[PDB]
């Protein structure tokens, strides 16, 4: 812009969104014909695509903000954005969560809704809530508290050893989680078909892990961003995020626990 | 400037806006054309044109012989083609067509203007909501072609896929239009969030909320509801691709599931889809009523809080849509009451437009036209609404004709007109050419008279108990039905008319030379720039006194 | 005619804080409400 | 032979009250239409009146008014009041219809794609209907010779195609009846226009609707839920008899023959 008097961010033309929409179509599609009996070769093309939008796209958003395009109120503007995400997330885990109350208190039986049947399902085994579920709430808390610290070093010392530390840390005991979670489905007392528990119990936790998976991911791209010195005490971005983000994480799996494993017993 | 360089590129709102509108033009026609099938079936008992025998010739083959009758005799019910239309139709448009161009056409391109702002907050998320709509759409329609229930091609489900009907039918046409679906969500959800941050963070110095357009606050209140409605979508409709793909039970009896619940979890988001149809055609309206009453849009602050009125109300009315799907009586009641305060609010948007109008000079430009006929039958659908909002008389009402009306008053002669009055209003502003005010009237009256007819005969067929999504239909039934269709064919017609007028007018129309070409009284920051607007709008900021 | 970052955001940053108080409020009165509910019909 | 709940030609009202539910929901919708009949016309008076009163050349020069206090509140309690009274004229008709009496008489009713299940668990009866078209019967659901035969043997005629039915649902005159739906495999719905009655039938649920004829004849309902491709094609036909024949009705029902 030759002549602005604006701090906003205006970008040049870019094919990254089209690329991408075109990589999930065929995701979709071949992720179709693979729950139909064919080949995953589609499913896979389409996925990998999105991979490498999304890579670069992220990519060049470091890119700019490294050419010092994340003005003051870009800054802002994106901090903003990302917080209506985190909205939407908190959104969906509302439907997982409303099947589960409406099932768990009003469970279907031979004369409902004149009467409602038995939960947990005649015959379900629910899990131990203090044996390997506070494990795991646990490791996420201990967690939570181990990449709070990295931000507030960064920002309220700016000492970075500890801040990479702390990363480390939360970043390997995210995986532990995941980890832990697997060994779960493992030794399920009850199955996934044919009982909506298992249905609910099962999608439920399975979003919740994406999410994890998802946030330990994150997290490592920081550290990364953090070993080639990427970050200080005014502008950390995704830093910002990422906190948030892997304390939401916590927060519906706190909830899950309190909702699944503590009150459905 | 490449071809693909701009559009398949894009960065900037304005094309984006552009986008959005003819991809919503496109898909409109092709669905609105199933709705000439539909009619020309309906126009008269019998089935005279979906027949089985057609299945044997290959597609190129028959689909040419169904746009002509066979006699009852020699014609075989084929049930599957109506449902699968029905449906093309539905899904095509509250989730392609109209909610595109209102919402990511006029919104994404103006709302920006408006407040004065450069561009948008997210100009490359943006440029993937207008691609992600796209797969959306083709997923959509690749699913009318792919295996369907019953042997033949196509998801005949119901625009909303409820189970166990969705989770039972055979192939894999339904899966295709589960992810349309998702990917749809995706899109709105990218486009609310990006409106979101521009609208309270790139607005102009001095420019209160309360100092802001009322358009932009429509798409303000529409994006909020999006946020919070699809997502709950999403997982609906994860709920039926597990159970047909990977045998849950959520909705399946004998695993303990409950179709019921599908319907909580899927009109919770299918009561704010229409709020977000209907808010950027109030938007629009003001506007328009605004510039042609030559006069202030009266009790602004009373609008802007009805329209956040209704976005809160409608996110606690959903079960109006399950009345007679087995509910409680203090279920019932509970939305049956709620569901009737949201009048309050709306009324007060539709007496504030008359009082607009009071007491300003009027200009019956085409524009205005639609804005007029939009108060009438917005209100016209409306009250229907109440009565259908009393579970009492919607026992008798549900599922037949009666409702069908009541959606297609307020939704094609209702937001519809929005869409129209949006486009005359802003067409040289985006093009530098205007239409003519003949065609224009023309076209307006054309569209009102038959889809006056198509609909209120609708309105009897639902209390002589005509039922919906039926593919035939008693004796007794045919008068009012050969009206309809009439009717229908009509406006058809009509929408033939106006996309050639669009044609002309792009191709001959009036150059644009003036930066407002209508009056004084359209008084936003749209008129102050050249028409058709700079690529880069507002690089220098719109000056306090500048509106 | 560069000025990166000299722009003022006065309002934008006591917007945000409205935002932030705002939702905060909304998502704590639903909660409620839902519990209310609970117990009253449950 | 007394056909009274059915469509007619061109018609544009509702269908005969069979019983006082079906009774008060017409005069429900009519005191509910008058009321939005005014608003509608009303609501475009002023609209016509406005647009010429102050069409530009009638009135040059524009206003600057934007607020009146006493108008909107006027205009916002109005409304209010409005509803209010529609309260009053409405909870009270759906309590009655869905707070369920003591039965006189009891069938279940089981959505089958494509055909309906009545049982009287009392009474050991338990049958079917089907549409006289219907491929159960020989057609392919469209007119012919054999069909317009069948149903003249019926005791119905050529225009009553689609909703006449194989079986019959016999009953009382006066009686209460309360029909317990459930759906067999998708979602259908069971309905008697002129009973005023309707509801859905529903995989694992048992919905319960109450139901009392007031005068004889052959009432007929369809299917009103997408329940697959005939969806159009499984109509629905009560009949309601005195009490003298409905026991004989009873014995006759015994032997396997189901048919009055
Ligand atoms: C944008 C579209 C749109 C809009 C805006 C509305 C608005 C309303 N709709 Fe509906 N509706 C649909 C789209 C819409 N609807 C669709 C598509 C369906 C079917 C879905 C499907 O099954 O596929 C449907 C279905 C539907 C049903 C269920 C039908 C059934 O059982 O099958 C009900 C029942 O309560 C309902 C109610 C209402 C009400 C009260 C309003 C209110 O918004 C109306 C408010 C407006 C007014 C009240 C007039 C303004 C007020 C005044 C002028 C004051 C004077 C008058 C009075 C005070 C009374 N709608
Ligand atoms: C708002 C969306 C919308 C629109 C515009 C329409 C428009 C029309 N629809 Fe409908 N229709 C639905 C949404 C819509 N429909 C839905 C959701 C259902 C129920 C589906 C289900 O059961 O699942 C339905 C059902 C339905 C049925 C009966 C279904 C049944 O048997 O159960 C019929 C019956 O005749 C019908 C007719 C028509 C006609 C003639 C038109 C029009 O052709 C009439 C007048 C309108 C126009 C002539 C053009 C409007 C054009 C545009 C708005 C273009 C937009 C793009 C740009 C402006 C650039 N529609
Ligand atoms: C088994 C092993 C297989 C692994 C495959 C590997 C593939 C790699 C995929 C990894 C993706 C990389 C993610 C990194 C994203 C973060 C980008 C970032 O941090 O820059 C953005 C900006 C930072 O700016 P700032 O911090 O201020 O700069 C300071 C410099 N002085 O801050 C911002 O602009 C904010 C941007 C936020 C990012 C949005 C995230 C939300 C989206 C969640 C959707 C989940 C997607 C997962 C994919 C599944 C497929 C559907
Ligand atoms: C019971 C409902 C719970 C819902 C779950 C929501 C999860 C909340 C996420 C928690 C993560 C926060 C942890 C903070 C650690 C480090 C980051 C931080 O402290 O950000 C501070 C920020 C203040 O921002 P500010 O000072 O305004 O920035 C410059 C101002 N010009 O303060 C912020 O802006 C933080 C922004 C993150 C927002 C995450 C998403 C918010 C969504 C709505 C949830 C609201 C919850 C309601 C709580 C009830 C309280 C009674
Ligand atoms: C993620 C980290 C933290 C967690 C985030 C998410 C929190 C979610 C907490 C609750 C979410 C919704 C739970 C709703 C429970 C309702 C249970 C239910 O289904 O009620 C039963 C009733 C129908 O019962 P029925 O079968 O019809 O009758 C049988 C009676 N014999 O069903 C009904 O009438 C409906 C019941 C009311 C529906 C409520 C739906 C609203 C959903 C939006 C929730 C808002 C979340 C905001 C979070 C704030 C974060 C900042
Ligand atoms: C109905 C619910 C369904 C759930 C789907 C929800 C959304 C799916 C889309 C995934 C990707 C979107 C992630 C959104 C995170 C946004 C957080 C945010 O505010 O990001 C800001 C950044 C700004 O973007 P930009 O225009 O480029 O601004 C440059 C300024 N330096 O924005 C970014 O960094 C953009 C990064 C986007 C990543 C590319 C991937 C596209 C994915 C499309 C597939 C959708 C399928 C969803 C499947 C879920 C199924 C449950
Ligand atoms: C009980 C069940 C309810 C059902 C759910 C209901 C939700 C419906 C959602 C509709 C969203 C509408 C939001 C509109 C709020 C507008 C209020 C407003 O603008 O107040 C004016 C105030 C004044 O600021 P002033 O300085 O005078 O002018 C600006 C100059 N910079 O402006 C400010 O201080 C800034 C205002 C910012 C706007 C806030 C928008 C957020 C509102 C959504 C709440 C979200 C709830 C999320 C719950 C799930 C969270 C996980
Ligand atoms: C950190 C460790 C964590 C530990 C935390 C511990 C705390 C746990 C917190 C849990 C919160 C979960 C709440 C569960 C909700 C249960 C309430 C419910 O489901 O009642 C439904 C109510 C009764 O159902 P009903 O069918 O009548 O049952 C009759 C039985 N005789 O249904 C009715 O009576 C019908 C009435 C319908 C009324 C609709 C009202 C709307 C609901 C709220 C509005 C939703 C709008 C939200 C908007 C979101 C966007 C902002
Ligand atoms: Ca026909
Ligand atoms: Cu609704
Ligand atoms: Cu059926
Ligand atoms: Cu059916
Ligand atoms: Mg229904």
């Amino acid at each position: 812009a030759h002549a602005k008097n604006h701090d906003y961010h205006i970008l040049p033309p870019s094919i990254w969104p089209f690329m991408a929409s075109v990589g999930a179509f065929v995701m979709l599609f071949g992720a179709v014909l693979w729950m139909h009996g064919s080949g995953p070769w589609m499913g896979l093309i389409g996925l990998v695509v999105v991979l490498y939008t999304m890579f670069g796209w992220w990519s060049d958003v470091v890119t700019e903000s490294l050419e010092g395009d994340h003005t003051p109120v870009v800054r802002l503007g994106l901090r903003w954005g990302f917080i209506l995400f985190i909205m939407s997330e908190v959104m969906f885990f509302s439907a997982w969560f409303w099947s589960f109350f409406k099932h768990a208190l009003y469970p279907m039986g031979p004369e409902s809704p004149i009467i409602d049947g038995i939960f947990p399902p005649e015959g379900i085994i629910t899990f131990d809530p203090w044996h390997l579920p506070l494990i795991n709430t646990l490791i996420l808390l201990c967690s939570g508290c181990a990449a709070t610290w990295a931000h507030h070093a960064l920002v309220h010392e700016n000492n970075r050893r500890d801040v990479a530390w702390g990363l480390a840390l939360a970043i390997a005991l995210g995986a532990l989680f995941t980890v832990f979670q697997a060994y779960e489905y493992s030794h399920a007392a009850f199955g996934f078909a044919g009982n909506i528990y298992g249905a609910n119990f099962f999608m439920a936790t399975g979003f919740h892990g994406f999410h994890v998976i998802v946030g330990t991911i994150f997290l490592l791209v920081c550290l990364i961003r953090v070993q080639r010195g990427h970050f200080t005490p005014e502008k950390h971005v995704g830093f910002e995020a990422a906190i948030w983000y892997w304390h939401f994480v916590d927060v519906v799996w706190l909830f899950l626990f309190a909702s699944i494993y503590i009150w459905g017993q | 400037r490449g071809f693909f360089t701009r559009w398949f590129m894009s960065t900037n709102h304005k094309d984006i806006g552009v986008l959005y509108l003819f991809t919503g033009g496109l898909v409109g026609l092709i669905s609105v054309a199933f709705t000439v099938y539909m009619r020309m079936e309906l126009m008269a008992p019998g089935v005279q044109f979906m027949c089985a025998e057609h299945l044997e010739s290959g597609l190129v083959k028959g689909f040419f012989q169904s746009l002509w009758p066979s006699a009852v005799e020699n014609c075989t019910p084929n049930g599957h083609l109506w449902n699968v239309m029905i449906t093309g139709h539905g899904i095509l448009m509250m989730f392609f067509v109209v909610i595109p161009a209102l919402f990511g056409g006029f919104g994404n391109y103006f709302m920006p203007l408006h407040i004065g702002a450069p561009d948008m907050a997210f100009p490359r998320m943006n440029n993937l909501s207008y691609w992600l709509y796209v797969a959306g759409t083709s997923l959509a329609v690749a699913s009318l072609f792919a295996p369907g229930g019953n042997g033949q091609l196509g998801s005949g489900i119901g625009w909303v896929l409820y189970p166990p009907l969705s989770t039972s039918e055979s192939g894999y046409s339904t899966d295709l239009a589960i992810f349309a679906v998702h990917l749809s969500g995706a899109s709105s959800i990218l486009g609310a969030i990006n409106m979101i941050t521009t609208f309270l963070n790139m607005r102009a110095p001095g420019m209160t909320m309360h100092k802001v357009p009322l358009f932009a606050w429509s798409i303000f209140v529409t994006a909020w509801l999006i946020l919070l409605a699809l997502p709950v979508l999403a997982g609906a409709i994860t709920m039926l691709l597990t159970d047909r793909n990977f045998g849950t039970t959520f909705f399946q009896p004998s695993g303990g599931g409950d179709p019921v619940l599908y319907q909580h979890i899927l009109w919770f988001f299918g009561h704010p889809q229409v709020y977000i149809i209907v808010l950027p055609a109030f938007g629009i309206v003001s506007h328009v009523i605004a510039t042609f009453a030559k006069k202030p849009i009266f009790g602004y602050l009373p609008m802007v809080y009805a329209m956040v009125a209704i976005g809160v109300l409608g996110f606690v009315v959903w079960a109006h849509h399950m009345y007679t799907a087995g509910l409680s009586l203090t279920q019932q009641s509970y939305f049956m009451m709620a569901t009737m305060v949201i009048a309050v609010p709306t009324g007060i948007k539709i007496f504030s437009w008359i009082a607009t109008m009071w007491g300003g000079s009027i200009e019956l430009k085409t524009p205005m036209l639609w804005a007029l006929g939009f108060l009438f039958l917005f209100t016209v659908g409306g009250v229907t609404g109440i009565v259908l909002s009393q579970a009492s008389v919607d026992r008798y009402y549900h599922d037949t004709y009666y409702v069908v009306a009541h959606f297609h008053y307020v939704m094609s002669l209702g937001a519809v007109f929005g869409i129209f009055a949006g486009i005359y209003f802003w067409i040289g502003k985006m093009s530098g050419r205007q239409y003519p005010e003949w065609a224009g009237k023309l076209h307006f009256w054309m569209m009102f008279v038959g889809a006056n007819l198509t609909f209120f005969p609708q309105h009897f067929l639902g209390r002589q108990g005509m039922p919906r999504r039926y593919i035939d239909y008693p004796e007794a039934f045919a008068t009012w039905n050969f009206v309809s269709s009439l009717g229908a064919f009509l406006s058809f017609a009509s929408f033939l008319f106006f996309l050639g007028v669009i044609f002309y007018t792009l191709t001959r129309g009036a150059r644009v030379t003036a930066n407002n070409y209508w009056n004084e009284h359209a008084d936003t920051l749209e008129w102050t720039l050249t028409s058709p607007p700079p690529e880069h709008t507002f690089e220098q900021l719109p000056k306090r006194e500048d509106w | 005619g560069h000025v990166a970052g000299s722009m003022d955001i006065t309002q934008q940053e006591k917007t945000f804080a409205g935002f932030v108080r705002m939702v905060t409020w909304a998502a704590v009165v639903i909660v409620a409400a839902l519990i209310f509910l609970a117990l009253a019909n449950a | 032979l007394e056909i009274i709940g059915r469509p007619q030609p061109g018609g544009t009202g509702f269908q005969p009250s069979a019983s006082p539910v079906a009774t008060q929901i017409h005069w429900l919708d009519g005191f509910i239409l008058v009321i939005i009949a005014a608003i509608t016309i009303f609501v475009t008076l002023l609209i016509l009146y406005a647009v010429w009163r102050f069409h530009e050349k009638r009135n040059k020069v524009p206003a600057r008014f934007t607020h009146n206090s006493p108008l909107e509140i006027a205009w916002t309690i109005v409304p209010i009041v409005i509803l209010v009274a529609i309260g009053a004229f409405s909870l009270p008709v759906l309590f009655n219809q869905q707070e369920i009496p003591e039965a006189d008489v009891t069938v279940k009713v089981t959505g089958y794609q494509w055909y309906w299940g009545y049982e009287y668990p009392d009474e050991e009866i338990s049958f079917e209907s089907y549409m006289i078209g219907s491929p159960a019967t020989g057609g392919d659901n469209r007119m012919s010779p054999e069909v317009e035969q069948q149903l003249i043997e019926a005791g119905y005629s050529r225009d009553e195609f689609l909703l006449a039915t194989d079986t019959a649902m016999v009953v009382p005159v006066n009686k209460t009846v309360v029909v317990q739906v459930t759906g067999a495999d998708v979602i259908h719905s069971w309905t008697v226009p002129a009973f005023g009655v309707k509801q859905d039938a529903v995989p694992g649920r048992l919905a319960q609707l109450w139901f009392r004829a007031e005068r004889e004849g052959i009432f007929f309902g369809q299917c009103s839920e997408l329940c697959g491709i005939s969806h159009a094609y499984m109509p629905i036909t009560v009949k309601v008899v005195s009490e003298e024949a409905y026991a004989a009705w009873l014995e006759q029902a015994r032997g396997g023959t189901y048919e009055l």
